[PDB]
């Protein structure tokens, strides 16, 4: 029921489940992902910056093919750094997703055990099973790629 | 492996009362725990391969740009002008998808 | 790239709304499992013989006044084979619940050997009692481990006799697969296999203190199995507070509560005394 | 991009709690009963498959005469501005084509020439001048610094056109303004209807009373009251009319519909044998096919325009067993009406049965 309460909770993100999920695999597995992402994006900007500098600096002096060796070295080193950071980021994202899924499932199963009989009798069996199948599948094979794509 | 684990979890959830009373809360939780460990050791490979896919999709275009630009230097005689370089980068970004 | 943002953001919103369910589940917790550090650990020989009555048993496992007891006590003597007669006012909710303090014990408990049932770790207490199902509950996996995963002495000594002791399954001794079992099925003979497995589990542990309930069939084969159980399970003095749809707890009734409706009156007794006190419940069916 | 193309994991998503336990199927989301006439006195049906009779150009004029004062001024101004502009363009084109623009430019370069013997319209040399000339011909100012000469007859044709079109527009706009001035008291309707209609007891018989009153100071001449019941009825031969309107008489000592309305009045209909509401009891008036319409008609003495005000009541609005508190109470030396107590109802004791049963065992 919306009641302007679930209505507002529908118009805006939860913003607290998201933070808990992001910080579930640890804290040094999060800042690593952000660090690598930001570095890779800045490098991908800087390579185009350097390409523009090289292209514009020698546009006029077509007969003079001088200083043609420094620019290429800069472009190649930037390309190598960009490729390495691209290789890093995907692995970091998937490692974070894997650890988060592991911890979530283990905690859920270790806290469902210490459950009162009134909880099991009152709560329909169908709901629990749906929670395990739907949440396990979504949190294991669906959230990492969505988060990576969004970022 | 997920289906196997789900069958085991439903078997340890449907018959819950006798389990709780008979001091067998952990005996039928360890089986699901072991099957869950199997599930993660099967899903790690999936995560590895999908990360590899993302890496390649992000990295092949930049390597293509690098090769296509370094090739001109040795291949050609005259300097390269922006009106071709930037058009070609836009063309690569159009072609990638 | 200005479209991927909104699309992926909405998708992430849906998925976070999904994980919110697990985040909600992890918050709740109840049914405290702990041990009150009983002196001498309450050695297993002490909660293995007889039973102790609960003084002023006032179980509050509901919001309304339970039909099982309204400030009503009970007389559970050593060997006090008990019974249940009635439909609604008499039930096995309080009996099974307070058997090992399972559903909301409030005012006292069974001080067996001077130590209360309540001040014991959940593990040992749940492993030092018994109960009956009143419904066939099967499992998956071989029947070898169902009784107990460490019953080395009895299972080895009685390879097929332990299962046979309650009821001799002849082809179980020589089956297609050694102690193989049909997962989640084969309920026909499993009706008696339930009794056999409960007897084995409580006999290897040498507990013998149970609270049965609601025999579903009571067929002639079930009657023979009951006779074998009495030879084995009820041969010991410690007997169960039997309940059933049909009143067959009066064959050896000793101390129970007559609870036709509303409350339970601890008045059931040997045949003549049971008939006098519980004439209404015995004359209903 | 391509969110869930891979579509393997389904057909085993277990039933939700509301699914298996059957808590969701308790819908209780029935649509409200369809009214025939709204509470705001506006009939709301949906006629369909009506053969469209097209439109007529008369409809644009009919709309033009009936417009808000905040649109009459705008169309007024736009029409005049557009006319001045159109004929300004015509005058500028005439000046261009005749060779007057060029002549004035050449004879103003050396302005000592000062020759204007052969020009369609004197002293028109740009488009600003053409605009000013069209303003002076349409509004009939006529300063006379830009004359109409007898030189080129195309100019005379345009002048005739402009005079006639200006007259047409002026006449139409004055007609619109005068019509809006004649309908100056014609604003709105101010007949106030009670919200709940009680079913009291009066002189030993039941009733169905509501309250009606005025707000406008102008009297209403020959007021008339009509009350109808809308329900689906079947003849013994079995023909079902979905919405049958049946007329119910109004209580009056001389059997008439004429109401004299200065102070608020109570309108009662007494539940006799032939009354549609003969066989309805207070316990039935919870769910019931019943809509009672009330229509009051008259003429406001100021404008002399007939007015008809409608309302409708359903089973929820009716307050069985109540009555109306006396709104009117004397002041120091003059009768007074406390209009804040208009729709307020008081509770009293009345039989719970139906008049169908209240006169088979009368001594109750
Ligand atoms: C391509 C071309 C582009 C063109 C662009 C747009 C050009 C627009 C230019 C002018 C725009 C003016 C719009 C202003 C809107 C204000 C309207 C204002 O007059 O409302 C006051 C009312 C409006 O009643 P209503 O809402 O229409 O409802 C109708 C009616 N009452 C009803 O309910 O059913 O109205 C009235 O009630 C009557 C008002 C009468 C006007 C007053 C005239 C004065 C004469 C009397 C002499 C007084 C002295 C005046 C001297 C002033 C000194 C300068
Ligand atoms: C909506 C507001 C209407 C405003 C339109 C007039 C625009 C300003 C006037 C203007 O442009 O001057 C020009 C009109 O140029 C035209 O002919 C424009 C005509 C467009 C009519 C717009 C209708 C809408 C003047 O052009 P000219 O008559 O050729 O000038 C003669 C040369 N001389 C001045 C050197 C002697
Ligand atoms: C809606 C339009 C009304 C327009 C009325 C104005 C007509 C101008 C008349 C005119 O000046 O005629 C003149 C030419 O000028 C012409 O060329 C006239 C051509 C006839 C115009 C008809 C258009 C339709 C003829 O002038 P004239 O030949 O010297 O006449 C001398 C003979 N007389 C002295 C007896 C008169
Ligand atoms: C009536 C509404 C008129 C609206 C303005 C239209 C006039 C613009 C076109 C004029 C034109 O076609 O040329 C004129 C001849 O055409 C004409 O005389 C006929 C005009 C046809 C359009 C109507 C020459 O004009 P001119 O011969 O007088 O100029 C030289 C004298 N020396
Ligand atoms: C986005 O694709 C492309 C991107 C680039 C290029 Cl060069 C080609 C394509 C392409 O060929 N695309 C196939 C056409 C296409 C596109 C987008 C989408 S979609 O809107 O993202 N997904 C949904 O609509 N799903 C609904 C909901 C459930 C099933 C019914 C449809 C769905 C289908
Ligand atoms: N004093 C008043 N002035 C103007 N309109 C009134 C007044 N009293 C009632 N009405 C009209 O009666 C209609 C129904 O109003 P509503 O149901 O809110 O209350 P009511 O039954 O009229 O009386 P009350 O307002 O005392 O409850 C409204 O359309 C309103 O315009
Ligand atoms: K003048």
């Amino acid at each position: 029921d919306n009641m302007s309460t679930v209505m507002r909770l529908r118009t805006k993100m939860p913003w607290k489940t998201c933070w808990w999920y992001l910080t579930s695999g640890g804290f040094f597995l999060l800042f690593l992902m952000i660090f690598s992402k930001l570095l890779k994006h800045s490098v991908i900007v800087a390579i185009d910056y350097w390409l523009a500098t090289w292209t514009s600096e020698y546009s006029i002096n077509d007969p003079g093919k001088a200083d043609q060796t420094f620019y290429v070295a800069g472009f190649s080193i930037l390309c190598g750094a960009g490729i390495f950071l691209c290789l890093v980021t995907s692995l970091t994202v998937e490692w974070m997703g894997l650890t988060a899924a592991k911890n979530l499932h283990h905690n859920l199963l270790n806290k469902i055990i210490l459950g009162p009989i009134r909880f099991f009798d009152t709560t329909p069996l169908g709901l629990i099973l749906n929670r395990f199948s739907a949440d396990t599948n979504i949190i294991d094979q669906h959230i990492p790629p969505t988060l990576e794509s969004l970022t | 492996y997920s289906t196997e684990r789900l069958k085991k979890t439903n078997e340890i959830l449907k018959g819950i009362k006798l389990l709780k009373l008979y001091a067998w809360e952990h005996i039928f939780c360890k089986s699901v725990e072991e099957t869950r460990m199997k599930e993660l050791s099967s899903l790690k490979t999936f995560a590895l391969y999908t990360s590899l896919s993302i890496f390649m999709n992000a990295a092949i275009p930049i390597a293509a740009v690098l090769a296509t630009f370094v090739t001109h230097a040795y291949a050609s005689g005259n300097n390269l002008k922006p009106a071709e370089a930037f058009a070609s980068l836009s063309l690569f970004h159009i072609l990638v998808t | 790239y200005l479209n991927w943002v909104v699309r992926n953001l909405a998708d992430l919103e849906v998925q976070m709304g999904a994980v919110k369910k697990v985040n909600s589940f992890l918050t709740m917790e109840s049914e405290n499992y702990e041990g009150t550090m009983d002196p001498s650990q309450v050695p297993e020989h002490w909660p293995q013989e007889g039973e102790i009555k609960i003084h002023d048993l006032c179980v509050r496992y509901e919001n309304n006044l339970k039909p099982v007891l309204k400030h009503v006590k009970a007389y559970i003597k050593p060997g006090q084979k008990v019974g249940i007669c009635g439909r609604t006012g008499s039930g096995k909710s309080s009996l099974s619940l307070a058997f090992f303090r399972m559903v909301d014990i409030f005012d006292g408990k069974i001080v067996i050997d001077g130590i209360d049932i309540s001040k014991l770790p959940l593990h040992t207490l749940r492993s030092r009692l018994s109960i009956i199902l009143q419904d066939p509950i099967l499992f998956s996996g071989s029947i070898r481990f169902n009784l107990d995963p460490e019953c080395k002495c009895t299972d080895d000594r009685l390879w097929e006799a332990l299962e046979i002791a309650q009821l001799k399954n002849m082809v179980k001794s020589l089956p297609g697969g050694l102690d193989a079992t049909v997962t989640e099925g084969g309920e026909n003979f499993s009706v008696g296999q339930r009794q056999l497995f409960c007897l084995a589990r409580a006999f290897v542990r040498k507990s013998s203190i149970l609270i049965m309930d609601e025999a579903t069939a009571s067929i002639d084969m079930a009657t023979e199995n009951i006779l074998q159980k009495v030879v084995m399970t009820a041969f010991a003095d410690r007997t169960v507070v039997t309940i059933a749809h049909r009143v067959h707890t009066i064959l050896t009734a000793d101390l129970v509560i007559v609870m036709k409706r509303g409350n339970i009156l601890e008045y059931d007794t040997p045949e003549s005394l049971l008939a006098q006190e519980d004439g209404v419940f015995a004359s209903f069916v | 991009m391509l969110a869930r193309k891979s579509i393997i994991p389904e057909e085993y998503v277990l039933a939700r709690i509301a699914a298996e336990n059957l808590r969701k199927p308790r819908i209780r989301d029935r649509l409200p009963k369809a009214r025939f006439i709204a509470k705001s006195g506006a009939c709301n049906l949906a006629h369909k498959n009506i053969r469209e009779q097209g439109r007529f150009l008369q409809d644009i004029f009919t709309t033009l005469v009936d417009l808000k004062w905040r649109h009459t001024l705008v169309i007024f101004t736009m029409s005049f501005l557009c006319s001045w502009l159109l004929f300004a363009i015509m005058w500028w084109l005439v000046a261009f084509a005749h060779g007057d623009i060029y002549a004035y430019m050449e004879k103003g370069i050396t302005e000592k020439s000062g020759l204007e013997s052969a020009v369609c319209v004197t002293n028109v040399r740009s488009f600003t001048s053409a605009f000013l000339f069209s303003i002076e011909v349409q509004v009939t100012i006529g300063f006379g610094g830009r004359m109409m000469t007898e030189e080129c007859p195309l100019a005379i044709t345009v002048l005739i056109l402009q005079n006639i079109v200006g007259l047409i527009i002026n006449a139409v706009m004055l007609g619109c303004i005068f019509m809006k001035t004649a309908q100056a008291h014609r604003r709105a309707e101010t007949l106030i209807f009670s919200r709940h209609a009680v079913i009291a007891v009066r002189n030993g018989k039941l009733c169905f009373m509501f309250r009606v009153g005025d707000l406008r100071k102008s009297m209403i001449i020959s007021a008339s009251v009509r009350i109808q019941v809308v329900k689906k009825t079947t003849t013994p031969e079995g023909e079902v009319v979905p919405i049958h309107q049946q007329d119910i008489p109004v209580d009056n000592p001389i059997e008439s519909n004429n109401i004299f309305l200065v102070a608020p009045l109570i309108i009662c209909h007494v539940i006799d044998k032939r009354s549609p509401l003969y066989d309805i009891s207070a316990t039935d008036l919870v769910n019931q096919d019943l809509e009672v319409i009330v229509i009051l008609e008259g003429v406001v003495e100021t404008t002399g325009i007939t007015t008809q005000a409608r309302t409708s009541y359903i089973a929820e609005e009716i307050q069985w067993g109540h009555r109306f508190v006396s709104i009117v109470t004397e002041e120091e030396g003059v009768y007074s009406v406390d209009y804040s107590k208009f729709g307020n109802t008081v509770r009293v004791a009345a039989p719970r049965c139906s008049a169908r049963e209240l006169d088979e065992k009368p001594s109750i």
